[PDB]
């Protein structure tokens, strides 16, 4: 199940890392200060990579249309997004970032 | 949302109604007759500014928004119904289920991640009394009864009608239909002479303001409406005078009609009895866009058997449709059109000078303002907007 | 009121004039000929954006706003004049007196508190020289003469004319009419050959700026206007050159016309003598709405008796109307239309590149800005707007 | 400058392109064929919202803004070319040289100080391959090659074509042209059967995002464009399915066409080979105003002499123009028109739901945004504005 | 002649009281600081009750269209109102408010 | 001829403009910017306005017709709709007398 992504220190705060997964959709890992969150990478509104967007606190802004999601709940924060993001639990243990295998 | 805030601030009695240029969301609206849509022949219409498609599949009606999710084209430019249960966009073949709007296939890319992950807006559709009603709203619909006048849905009530597009805002249609003093415009109607109606020129009000109307804030089914009671303590005017000289007379026929007149959300008038003592009229003024409404006219007559229904259908086509729906209400159409310029800049909502019989209209504007189920906005049409 | 503040701030010489897109309130305007309005047959028109009704009662003209006080319908959709002195709205039968606009009766409710307590807007109407003038303004009107050019109202001056609706703003019609160099557009007019006119192509001006015009604000009847004096010190152009080669000649006929040209508030040109040495032209450009005007053409000829009047009328019908009012002024109509696009966004008032003869147009813009009796606004049309302070 | 700033802030990937409703200034655009403009016959056109006059003098083309400096009338309302080298405004006879736009004479005032001190806007014009290109821009033009697709200017490439005015914005035309999945709309074209074409319904993409296209900004002549490489890792779709059942098939003809598709600034598509394996299509979508474009269609075929040029012309008139330019591309016109309403309020640039093949369109949006030579504004049309 | 309205202590400053007269049109009584004023209740522009409006100093705003009047002079203060109100004389006697049964 | 006597330097306050009329030639405008003097053609290049009837804002003259403007030192347009540079005329003070060139700088 759990996917070891990176060293906590591999991500500067307010940055996003794309996690490619063979035979599955990519994930986005968000560093929000000292916390880590994970969603699907693909905006639910289109084909945009949320890892190429803009983190404002715990809200990711899509780079295509300015749609946005809460990276903690996956719920739309800004139009035109309406379909919730899949959220993946993440655990930091011993400075290592792990992301759940499937969404809650 | 829809009107200059400086105007909405002035109309404190009824700001939501004045804002409701595109109509009230989260209500049922009649848009066509059952007979106008056949099995597997999709039909286009615009309702509250939204392009819609209605199809009949295994006898049942389904309504999809006529706007592809992908590039915003109308599917109806080139209908491709390639299976019984689906419609395929003509452009890149995004395919949607009639039943739930789900994007179930894309012929141009069967591996697309969009498949099963998008939904075209659907609206509930119900047929009742030969009429097609669309719930232009979000979530589980209320009972149709909520949005229909009393008795329209009675088991024995036989409904026949006519529908057309009229060039006025829906509210000008509602107010004209519920206006007690607008009866003046009908003084020369062929119906009044040829059906021997009693028709005054108007009413001199009696009693107090509160006695001029009866507001219904609820019943069994959550209906919201106003009865016009001007005739309860009012004096019918049969002689019109200028400087005390008689210049016009009302109609002194024997047939007493229009004893109760009520207007109901979302904008349907009941006139009982009309146009004959044994019948009722129910008419909707259905918002198509800011400038246009459906004038959805029905006449109801209790009928116990197929012989009564057949006879009523004959009298409808030979007499009631031409003499009443056309011969009486045609003057309502050009009266509605005559108010367009004064309200078109939204300034008529400030500059109008009301008189006593307008208590009916005022009661409707307040009821409508207080009990509507939502204001349709241009953003509902283009796509709801929110910044976090 | 009517134009972006940033444009008005740029046109410091004539901002009120640039703001006056709907025309000047509190002036008289001609809208039709007397013979077009018959006893008890009300007629509709739009003046300064306002829908009006004119009626003739015991031979006298009356003007009511064609907008019922109640729900804002035009009375004219279905005219009910039920007594000689009144009009009854077709909708709920609110009844108004032609004489004072007072709401005197309501047939749908003869007990209404509104009766005797409301009044529909009236405008003064006056007939002179078989033309119908409406004072589109408030309070007791000034004398008509203030808003007419010199001689128009002369006892012996016989006035004949033509009126029609033109698709330009009124100001484009005024400036074109008063434009000394626009004579170029008339060089092939049938009037030029067929009435043997002298007509230059233009003018090399001479003298100083002040000598190019006579600004009249000292007229005893309060008339305000400008004379075009370009030809007092100017050399008329009869041979137009490119690269020093003659490419065009003016007209070398015997009849001298357009000696004195003057523009008068609220927007009426006097051309003398024209289109013949013994006649005058008086034409108005009357604002209907921001996009349209009446082109109200008149020709004056002094006449002494019915014989001269009938012969004048015959030549008007057979020669002056077809050959001058149409054959000459038709080119003015499409010249006006050709300026619409540049001025339609109000940016033409900034971007125009003027030359010397436009001094006449500038003098008019300043006169109009300083001496107009009010700026018509959209709020005059809909209903005046004011908040307590 | 042209679009609500709140919409532009939302489209961070391609704001300049969304702002470019009037098109891109400082590029070459084709506007007519050489054969359509004869000696001393001035022709009017609107390009990027500007009214222009074109004239041919001693066989050379000259372009002047069709707006007199004086009172802003179109010279073209009544053309007065009094000398071979000049045009005289019909109003007050301000006279301009075709060659440099200098106000060289005023017939109405030969003493005017304006004479020799004003200049009407001129634009570079050049004819190549029987096509009239105007450089709608300021200063010394770049080489034409920069704003043409590869091989359009080849020595032996014979160019024939057709031009018309279409009622959509130019960008809808460009995106439709370069859209890999829009091939679906062509499935019943008379060209597909009558010229024996292989034509899929669409593509299942393969490989990563960067592999879907080739962005060209290394071309030595400075041309800037994108190749559609969907077919390099993609599986073409010949069997279109709904619920796994085949409802439509592609075309299994022998002739292989559209091996390479590229879009180039300022908005010209190259399809090779098309509509036959020995031919190429180059088509421009030239901005006229916010609502309309020239659809400037050309077919190129290598021809070695007059005999081949002549047989190509006869084939063009009898086959390629009716079967391909009309029979194939007519569907493109009504596809473009179908997207107008969604994009007309500028909201479609936010609300569109893209899928995988739209990678090509996004690559073009970003290219166009980064490498365009300027944004035409309404102030370019009315007269540029600046406060000190 | 005089109608007894209320005890003067019954009205706070800035408040309005509807006076129903049997067989006659209603009146409106306004308390502006310590002074009382009276007008027609019915707005001259229509059929609104001014008693349902908003008092701002000595200016009553109509709830229908935002027309307004000076409650001392009965003169219009805001558009769309053009017709002056009937003013009714008020008199406080032994801390009780009285309104003149006809206008002045 | 070469140098045209305008006025005494002291006859002009900072931020003012003086029109200089000439026989057989177009008028000039002289501007005092602090203690310095500049001269242009008086006629706005966009039309027939007198720049001497405009407003001087530091070294920028604003035309009274349309709000176009020029740098009085360089003659170059500073505000739309002006596009054509003004002719500039050298100014010199000699015995506290302001002198403007009869011919513009090339
Ligand atoms: O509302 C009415 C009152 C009296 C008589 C007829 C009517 C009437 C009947 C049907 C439709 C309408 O618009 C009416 O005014
Ligand atoms: O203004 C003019 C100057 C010279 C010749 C004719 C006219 C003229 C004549 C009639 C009506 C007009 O508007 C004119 O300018
Ligand atoms: O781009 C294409 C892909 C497959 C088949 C035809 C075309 C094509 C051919 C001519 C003009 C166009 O705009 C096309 O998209
Ligand atoms: S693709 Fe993310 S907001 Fe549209
Ligand atoms: S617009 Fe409908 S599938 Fe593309
Ligand atoms: S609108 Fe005229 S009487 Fe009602
Ligand atoms: S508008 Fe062209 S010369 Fe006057
Ligand atoms: S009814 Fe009072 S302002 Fe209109
Ligand atoms: S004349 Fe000076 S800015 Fe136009
Ligand atoms: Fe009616
Ligand atoms: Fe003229
Ligand atoms: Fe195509």
């Amino acid at each position: 199940i759990w996917l070891k992504v990176c060293a906590a220190s591999d991500m500067q705060p307010g940055t996003i890392r794309r996690v490619n997964r063979v035979g599955a959709a990519p994930l986005a890992v968000y560093r929000v200060g000292d916390q880590f969150y994970a969603t699907e990478d693909t905006c639910t509104h289109g084909i945009a990579s949320l890892s190429e967007g803009t983190l404002d606190g715990d809200v990711i802004e899509c780079p295509f249309h300015g749609g946005a999601f809460n990276v903690c709940t996956g719920m739309p924060a800004s139009s035109p997004c309406t379909v919730p993001l899949g959220v993946f639990e993440v655990e930091v243990k011993e400075g290592e970032v792990y992301v759940a295998g499937e969404k809650k | 949302a829809n009107v200059d805030e400086a105007i909405l601030k002035r109309v404190k009695g009824w700001a939501p109604y004045v804002d409701a240029k595109l109509g009230f969301r989260n209500h049922w609206y009649p848009v066509m007759f059952s007979k106008e849509i056949n099995e597997g022949e999709p039909k286009t219409l615009k309702l509250l500014g939204e392009n819609l498609l209605v199809n009949r599949i295994d006898g049942k009606l389904y309504c999809l928004k006529d706007r592809c999710l992908h590039r915003g084209v109308q599917l109806s430019v080139k209908v491709e119904c390639k299976t019984k249960s689906t419609i395929t966009c003509w452009y890149h073949a995004w395919t949607y289920r009639w039943e739930d709007g789900v994007l179930c296939d894309i012929l141009t890319n069967p591996t697309s991640a969009q498949i099963g992950r998008q939904k075209l807006k659907t609206y509930p559709v119900q047929e009742a009394k030969g009429c097609v009603f669309i719930y232009l709203g979000d979530g589980d619909p209320p009972p149709l009864a909520r949005d229909t006048p009393p008795n329209f849905l009675d088991d024995d009530m036989e409904i026949l009608g006519k529908n057309q597009i009229i060039k006025s805002n829906w509210r000008l249609a509602v107010e004209n239909g519920f206006d007690p003093s607008h009866i003046y415009i009908h003084k020369d109607s062929i119906l009044v002479k040829d059906n021997d109606l009693a028709l005054p020129l108007g009413f001199a009000p009696g009693g107090d303001r509160k006695q001029q109307t009866r507001v219904v804030d609820d019943d069994v089914v959550g209906r919201k409406g106003v009865y016009d009671l001007i005739g309860e303590h009012g004096v019918p005017v049969f002689e019109g005078t200028i400087g005390g000289e008689v210049v016009r007379e009302g109609a002194y026929g024997e047939k007493i009609v229009a004893n109760d007149i009520s207007i109901w959300l979302p904008g349907v008038l009941k006139v009982n009895p009309f146009p004959n003592p044994d019948m009722m009229q129910f008419e909707w003024y259905v918002p198509i866009d800011e400038n246009t409404h459906y004038y959805f006219q029905t006449l109801g007559k209790p009928c116990a058997n197929d012989e009564e229904r057949k006879k009523y259908e004959q009298e409808f086509e030979s007499k009631w449709k031409p003499m009443a729906l056309e011969g009486f209400n045609n003057d309502d159409i050009w009266a509605r059109e005559a108010m367009v310029d004064f309200y078109a800049d939204d300034k008529g909502w400030v500059n109008e000078i009301l008189f006593e019989s307008d208590e009916a209209i005022v009661a409707w504007r307040k009821l409508a303002s207080e009990h509507n189920q939502g204001i349709q906005t241009q953003a509902h049409v283009s796509g709801l907007e929110h910044h976090h």
